């Protein structure tokens, strides 16, 4: 990843072994949740195609999800290289050749044109249209990992209420439909499959009842 | 404070001018980094060997079509298009720059100069900054277009940036 | 998170992924302590709002206590936007970008207006503004984990006073109240509880006795 | 729906709540049958596309139905985007932009506009062509409450053959094919589903004998 | 209700009586449906505040939901005076003062205080706003009518597809929470609530399969 | 009625045979409902005392009313005679006299005094006080027809919440009352005698009891 200098300027430098190392033990330790996404991009803040390629490769297990992964990104490079045709001929000596999405995905290129296209004037930033791929086919992953559909959803009578909205959050932040379906699940769904008992003590409170206080009654 | 952005001129290969812009980021903020960005090229797209493409005469020439040179493309650094920030700044005359569109909340980075007072388009495209240097050199590009827009030569922005 | 950098000119510097490993560490090891809000506010010294929201992202599980966090970080802004509205007045000879609820909350602010907001001269105090809204959804956090209520804690008949003052401070610090009140507590609530057969030590002591006198009474 | 006004100026008038009327009794009693579309066609003879809107607004109940035609209306919306671009860009003083695929269904097209493209000189046939794609709708609307198949249409034993070439060309006219396919399909089916004796009656007059003339064969 | 003459200018006329009597009937023979709001936003286009408040008050019987509409009319006033203050100092020459929250209802105002008010220059759209409100209250009385939720919905085994989706959808339209969250329930909740033989024909084209197929499948 | 030319003199009209149609059908069908006053306001608008006194007189059955009606006018009369003298001899040309009780009643005048009076420089409004006269009478009926009081309803045991609601509010709306008084027993008597199952669940609501939220409480 690149990084700069005292003077401003940026060079590439080599991947650290610890970042890879900590990449690889939370893949394999915590699965394929909804808070590796956050973690990945944290990660390889700056990262070279090259170095994303690596982080993808190096995930041994859940292949089934590196090839899911692999097919959207080869989607999006079709997309884009639909959607912004290569120009051909000479190329100017001040301007660099523009990537095809076969060279944004960093497939067919080399380390130092990669470099070369994140420290041109203007900067081309590969890897952050890259990142944003990955990132995209990483939240399709967390997607078929859901466990179950958001509908199924209902509290057991043993069950406390705790556990019961910890699943359905859990379960609603791997559904990612969208942002005001969400809210508009987090109002009906949410109350509308409690414990007879709790279910009525919410309902006490009316539709105006925010979270805290949808707690603190089934509460002790 | 406000960033001022340039475009050296051509026609059909040969320098004309140059014309550098003040853009109004303090009262159009969203509007104004969107023409910074795609001046700079800094997102990786732009407007450098961009044309006008459409320059009539005594009202405005529009440029801006990056991805399909013709009127019907181009894009901005949000997505495609975005939301008409405001318009509290109107066509006034001259050199205001001003943001074109295909009706209300559709702009990409298809942007118009006016080369006279426009008060018509008030309230339906947003300004976001004028001509600082140049004017004269976006009056000799009017004899290049036409009553429908065509314009005989090809006008490209040969280079263009930010200066402050 | 900026830091000094030499000499005299803050520049963006990424966050560490050692600090996003240690912060996903100590929430899986140490779940919702009180402890957490000092070592919270201690590994995001200074953190642009970005880097913050990255580090809420990266907790895993809790997901309702990340929900009351981004409700009451809604909340705090739109009482924010409330209590800081553009009233008309001249306008000033020099204009300071401006942190709107949103604005403040990272969500809809580029990382580049709140390096500005940080570094511009005045600086607008966004990241402590975003971090003090943090630490009250923790306090909130860490005051619905508490188990059993402060009014509960009693000692076991042949339970040691060390555990039972230990067990019953831990309690008392998760509980939130004015400090009046815990000083009023600390003297009304602490001695009633106590095994009869200290008690009978700590009332022979005294009723403004201190905890190290008492401590050493009943020590054994 | 506007109308020539003396003298030859085009003004906008408002539906008439007769009108109104009009087509809720005729979704009321008719319901949906193959006379709707012609009866839908005369009752909204020029109008703008929001007299159209209001007047599939207006049906109460067949709530499926309205749903088939919305969506088929969307769909020609997009073939008409796909076959007729729409480039951007600032309007001619003089003359109206040419209208996208949703500007014709209604939905985002002020009435103004609308009045604009069909008083303008050429006029844009916006509501002929909201009215082809409504006819569409409620063509496969129609063909699709057609209860049994044009197969399957028999006489009885004793059922009159008035009866039973009545429901066979109702049957026929819900139908949808085309006119050339017809022209074998009752040559080949109205006389083989006929009763035995009527069957050699109209056989008797020949395969090519006209309806009027098979029709006073069998007369009582 | 105002009327355009042939030099263009607009003046109050005199509310028909066959637009009360077609008003009165609509509302007591259909009482209360979704196809009750488009035939009252036909019926007063351009009815002033005083023409609207007879078209309420005129509606005898189910004064609960006038009642609610009452109630609803009230609130949206007092939101309008809140987010708007008078401004103090001089008014212009050729400008004169503006209407207050109750005012919009007409119930504190004369007649040709409207008609000034919708003929001014510029014309102010009071009977426009005080439309959307009564349109607002009775989308809320609506849905108050509806007689079930939307995820009771549990097709019988004997009851057909074809009354399945039309109770689907009418409870849909008269739900009105939203529109993408429709969106998602006509895909998942429309899907999920099939009868097992018909159910497993649908699961047969997968969740491309649009509405048509969808019912020409359980079709015969 | 007066009916205003377009851009001309307020010409003068006869009452259209329709109106007097539509009011001795609602009065013959309808009986004297609560609604039956505003219909009647509505139909007759900007009407001459002759034209008020055409539709009184067209009423055919319900005797005891109409002397009961006329009665009404005779008081009003009688009060608007006393409290405002008459003044007499010559009067000046161009001016019209005073109009006398009885005279603004219309039974000691012709059309031509009524016209004059009713475009005289100021105004003087006749149709507006005889009409408010009618609508006092009117409404004095109403008060006499209703059958039952509004301090003795009373819900049944199987009879539901909405057709209690529906009748407590028609006797309100019949209820000869103040508006404060109609506000206090429509906020107290309503809930105070309900039946006793929704009568507790209506005390668990609490205050700011809102007839959508009771409606919606009583479910089931």
């Amino acid at each position: 990843p690149i990084v700069q200098n005292i003077q401003g300027q940026m060079v590439h430098q080599a991947i650290s072994p610890r970042t890879l190392n900590a990449w690889v033990k939370v893949v394999e330790e915590k699965a394929f949740s909804p808070e590796v996404i956050p973690m990945f991009s944290a990660l390889s803040e700056g990262a070279t195609p090259q170095d994303l390629n690596t982080m993808l490769n190096t995930v041994g297990g859940h292949q089934a999800a590196m090839q899911m992964l692999k097919e959207t990104i080869n989607e999006e490079a079709a997309e884009w290289d639909r959607v912004h045709p290569v120009h051909a001929g000479p190329i100017a000596p001040g301007q660099m050749r523009e990537p095809r999405g076969s060279d944004i995905a960093g497939t067919t290129s080399t380390l130092q044109e990669q470099i070369g296209w994140m420290t041109n004037n203007p900067p081309i930033p590969v890897g952050e249209i890259y990142k944003r791929w990955i990132i995209l086919g990483l939240n399709k992953i967390v997607r078929m990992y859901s466990p179950t559909s958001i509908l199924d959803i209902r509290q057991g009578p043993k069950e406390p209420f705790r556990d019961y909205v910890d699943r359905f959050y859990k379960t609603l932040r791997a559904e990612q439909a969208s942002q005001e379906v969400k809210n508009w699940m987090t109002e009906t769904l949410l109350v509308q499959n409690a414990n007879p008992d709790c279910k009525t003590i919410l309902k006490a409170l009316g539709p105006a009842a925010t979270l805290e206080e949808m707690m603190t009654a089934c509460q002790g | 404070v406000n960033p001022t952005v340039f475009f050296d001129i051509a026609v059909d290969g040969e320098p004309l001018g140059r014309v550098s812009f003040e853009l109004f980021a303090d009262k159009v903020p969203k509007t104004a980094e969107n023409f910074r960005a795609l001046s700079t090229g800094e997102k990786g797209f732009g407007y450098k060997g961009s044309c006008f493409h459409r320059i009539i005469p005594g009202f405005m020439c529009q440029g801006g079509d990056f991805t399909r040179h013709n009127g019907t493309g181009g894009k901005s650094i949000y997505g495609e298009k975005f939301e008409d920030e405001n318009f509290i700044l109107k066509h006034t005359g001259p050199g205001i720059l001003s943001m074109a569109n295909a009706g209300p909340n559709t702009n990409g980075s298809q942007f118009f100069i006016c080369t006279a007072k426009t008060e018509w388009l008030d309230g339906k495209h947003v300004v976001f900054g004028k001509v600082k240097e140049g004017m004269n050199i976006v009056e000799a590009m009017e004899r290049f277009g036409s009553r429908n827009g065509k314009t005989s030569k090809k006008i490209t922005i040969a280079d263009c940036g930010q200066l402050e």
